């Protein structure tokens, strides 16, 4: 099932342009990249607004605008064969005119194909923001876009089969999730709990990405794991995919036995509607961050920690028992912006054995991990808040705007929970945004082809 | 002397104000790690602080200095 | 020159080619080494040409590059050792001298290109 | 593995008596009921303090005290054949004197057995409150008490074989010696039971009468579609899951209501009760088991109330959870109004009685809610089990007593705590009565 | 009298015996009925003796007792109906009149004993 995905920033700007308040139609042009994996994803990259003053007519059910903007679109799209989607206010009637000639809706779509050998489309927005889109192959009407979506502070799904919105926890929530793909990156302490919830909430397809295996030491944490799994060092994703098959009675999960830092895993995850990042390295969190930005996928990143310290009188004790949940929307602040990873953290984490021995010998590191062992109670407390966060954003039920909860930190030792609003986070330049699978994949030469 | 609760335990200092960094060191915590630093005073919302800020232990209602890790990375 | 076990960024390779370097990318186990052959040095060292190598870290260019490596090891022509250059690292059994030279890393702008610029700046500096 | 269980109230009084501050031994006598199920549990019921003034030879390492206190304990204990435990400050040396005879510790234990045909014992407390005890059978030294315990605001375990920080191997070693009971093994209870199993509890009782259906596959951990299509009992399913996870048969499934002699007598063996039910009646049974057999109790509930808005239609009113910790002799679920007679009454009308009496207007209608959901169940169940960890292995920056009740709202984004000292306590007639008949004071549970 | 399918509280049974009642406990399905045979009434009703029954609710005495039941149904001797007594409930096929009489319930002090005291108070009251 294909997708047209807009960022919240582009959608807001589009809706102000198409509904200035005068009740007259307006026109704009969306230039998109594409991901052609298990589903066609159209990734909104650039927007061209047709100024009202350069339109020959603007009425309540029609508009005539100049074809020179069509040619500006083609020009932007030409190099990378980008897809071009014309958008118009709710009725949708329009024509394009040149200095000497008029072209209908269909003539315009054919000229788009003539200028760019690629899929193109035509979309309509209603005053409240919802969108519908039709695709054209070879300049000729083809299929409707099944899902137009914006993952903002709230997550909006505008389905081609729409005929009220459901409320959280009801059959209508399940009906929505049944049509979505979820990717769980890291299927261990938190990730097995996230994947369990996702499966039992009725998600239609579930990607499982992890390179590690069940051992005796993680039977205290990984849901559905057994002593028999541990004795055979069963891969985490294969164990969990077979448990989902038994739970759901259906083969709806795709186990990827590999690191997320692989072409196999990145290209599988790019098909998802939502990423749940439950990893335990800074490096993996950067890969997830760049997938989310490149392919316009909302991202929920969850981390836990039980730091300890040495009290000078009493010895070692627990410093905090803590969890962190980060919601990252396409075009909003990223995990990088929030310093969830940095170059220094990634560099320090990935030293080889002779480097570790040298660091110890020179006194740069102590060789003490100032944390207590992970525990299922904290993992579950974090993973349940993580999946509830997606529910809250798809089906708002809170008494405050979801934007207030872009970051959550909770302390079970200090018995406190704090929230950080998206507006307080500084955003850097986001060079991955909506580039999809441009090579090198995610901008990482280790992921380039061949 | 003046007392300050750090991370749940009372410590005694011999000066009326202290640099947060020094209070963190005294409790055996590492001041060079990334922290959410909060000072709580009775009858007031908690206030986020910086590691090298000065706090006045004579402040009426002074409850506790508290750190929460910013690098929370396990799964 | 001809050895190319892996790719750098397209802009890296363009820069190395536009510079006319004889350059190789060599996998040693899982380690990814960029090696520039016969890199010309200013006067003032025991050698006038070296191999100049960068360790291309995992996750580059979000992971940082750090330090640089030269073979044969360099000493000032008067016999004084270059500060903070006493470690060696074997690359396919050849012992390279490691220069402890560190800087902040910004993934939006840093690459092999800026890391080689740093290396040259250190090599210019340490003649005296 | 046996137990001597004191309430926090008796332990506090005992420690003050035995350690007044002059560094000299003192003596006291604890009279106990017993539960003799899978393990012997001695249930502290009454305490007699021997006044310092009536003693002689009170020193840092010895005390001689009068035998009329021994006769008082025998007289209290005679009717129900209660166990009598002598307690002395740490060194523990003593004799018991009368006008005609002085009696050593061994002779005193023989006199107890002659006065009351039961197991008796002798215990020592050190200044910080920890206790060790030895049991005497037919008046002669027998075996040590494997575990002396007080479930207070903090939960204390004083093992004969003898502090670790939470989440380390020391925590797991403790849990391996404990028995947990989960009452209700469904939405929250399957999650509590999962955590208890993976945390390493050595024995896990599972109590529920219900079976798996397609409708609860969105919530019950380890359940499968085949389970639902074959109407497999919840407890049998979960017991088999524990067996494969833990590699050993450590689960005890009880396919029955908690309101049965079978379930009550099994749960009485537990060291901790987790109550995860959807009826007022079962919460009341759990409350009375906990008091009668001196077992700490964690009770958890969640609710998603809904209402009909005029412009939007049905919407979520709130999304809430509750965790209650009940220590033996502290305030109960009944004190906290978690159930009341009126709520039990209305719940246990049949369909036609309920409809008929709703019309009459003496009862009120039950409120509307959305379907249960695994995320909320897990949010409550994780905090429920963490509460037990925090009481066994304190890690919070405040006394555990501040968190005696926890309420959270995911809609209002608030979490509130209630301190034990703010809860009014009614008379607790079940406290430490063990299996006195009718069981729990409920005639339906009586032995005919 | 002799029918005793279940037990009440020990104090209940002592009270019923000390009162010299002919009393039975009868299970009807899962319902637990206390039935006092030939309970004497004040003058003023169509009958001078009834069976007086209590439904012993599940969870008693924490669950409350509520209302009471009489057979044959009572009417004032002048033919006026007793207020709030129009329902009937079958006990083993015999239709008892149910008296809608309600009160607060405290498990520390309430029992069959106080519920029978309430019943008698209502029976004394409703002669007029
Ligand atoms: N009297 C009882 N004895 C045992 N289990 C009970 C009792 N009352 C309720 N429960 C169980 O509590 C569980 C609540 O389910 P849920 O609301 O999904 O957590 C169900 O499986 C019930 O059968
Ligand atoms: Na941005
Ligand atoms: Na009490």
């Amino acid at each position: 099932g294909n997708r047209l995905i807009l960022t919240q920033e582009l959608h807001t700007m589009l809706q102000k342009h198409l509904f200035p308040g005068d009740g007259k139609e307006a026109a704009a042009i969306l230039i998109c990249n594409r991901y052609e994996g298990g589903r066609l994803k159209l990734l909104a990259k650039e927007l061209i607004l047709v100024p009202y003053e350069e339109c020959k007519s603007r009425t309540s059910d029609f508009i005539a605008w100049p074809g020179n903007y069509l040619e500006k679109a083609i020009d932007v799209a030409e190099e990378k064969s980008m897809s071009i989607i014309l958008i118009h206010s709710h009725p949708g009637g329009f024509l394009v005119f040149s200095d000497t000639a008029d072209s209908s809706d269909m003539q315009t779509m054919q000229s788009l194909f003539q200028g760019v050998d690629a899929i193109h489309g035509s979309a309509i927005m209603i005053h409240s923001g919802e969108m519908r889109a039709r695709l054209y192959r070879e300049g000729k009407f083809a299929e409707n876009v099944e899902l137009v979506t914006v993952a903002g502070d709230d997550i909006h799904y505008w389905w081609d089969d729409k005929t009220l919105k459901p409320i959280a926890f009801t059959s209508g929530m399940t009906d929505t999730f049944q049509k979505l793909t979820a990717a769980i990156i890291g299927v261990s302490g938190t990730g097995s709990i996230v994947a369990e919830q996702v499966a039992r909430l009725g998600f239609g397809e579930i990607l499982l990405i992890d390179h590690d295996h069940i051992e005796k030491k993680n039977l205290n944490r990984i849901l559905n794991s057994t002593l028999k799994d541990a004795l055979s060092h069963r891969p985490k994703v294969d164990m969990f995919a077979e448990a989902i098959r038994c739970i759901r009675g259906e083969d709806i999960s795709r186990p990827i036995n590999n690191t997320i830092f692989s072409r196999e895993a990145v290209l599988a995850a790019a098909n998802a509607d939502v990423l749940f990042c439950c990893v335990d390295t800074y490096l993996a969190r950067m890969i997830a961050d760049r997938i989310a930005s490149s392919f316009l996928i909302p991202l929920l990143d969850v981390g836990v920690k039980i730091p300890t310290h040495v009290d000078p009188d009493d010895g070692r004790k627990i410093t905090d028992v803590t969890g962190r949940i980060d919601y990252v929307k396409p075009g909003g602040s990223t995990l990088s912006d929030r310093l969830v990873y940095t170059p220094e953290l990634i560099y320090r984490e990935n030293l080889n054995a002779e480097e570790y021995e040298e660091q110890l010998e020179r006194g740069f590191i102590t060789g003490v991990e100032e944390e207590a062992p992970s525990v299922i109670t904290l993992n579950m407390r974090a993973a349940s808040a993580c999946v509830s966060e997606f529910i809250a954003r798809c089906f708002p039920f809170r008494e405050y705007p979801n934007k207030r909860f872009t970051r959550t930190f909770f302390s079970l030792a200090g018995v406190e929970e704090d929230y950080i609003d998206e507006s307080s986070i500084t955003q850097a330049l986001n060079t991955r945004l909506a580039v999809g699978g441009e090579e090198p994949l995610l901008g990482l030469p280790e992921l380039g082809d061949k | 002397t003046w007392k300050l609760n750090i991370q749940g335990k009372e410590f005694t200092f011999d000066t009326p104000t202290v640099v947060i960094r020094d209070a963190v060191i005294r409790a055996g915590l590492n001041p060079n790690q990334a922290w959410h630093i909060f000072l709580k005073v009775e009858g007031q919302p908690k206030v986020e602080k910086n590691i090298d800020d000065v706090i006045d232990l004579r402040t009426p209602g002074i409850e506790k200095l508290r750190l929460t890790p910013k690098d929370v990375n396990n799964g | 020159a001809t050895r190319r076990d892996f790719s750098l960024r397209p802009e890296d390779e363009h820069y190395l080619d536009e510079m006319g370097y004889c350059w190789e990318t060599r996998l040693v186990g899982n380690a990814r080494w960029l090696i520039i052959h016969d890199y010309e040095l200013p006067d003032g060292y025991n050698h006038h040409q070296v191999n100049l190598a960068l360790l291309i870290t995992s996750g580059y260019p979000v992971n940082m590059l750090d330090m640089f490596y030269v073979y044969p090891p360099l000493v000032r022509v008067n016999g004084v050792n270059i500060p903070a250059t006493e470690a060696t690292v074997a690359i396919d059994s050849v012992a390279y001298q490691r220069w402890s030279r560190h800087r902040s890393w910004n993934p939006e702008i840093d690459s092999v290109i800026s890391q080689l610029a740093m290396a040259d700046g250190c090599l210019q500096k340490e003649v005296g």
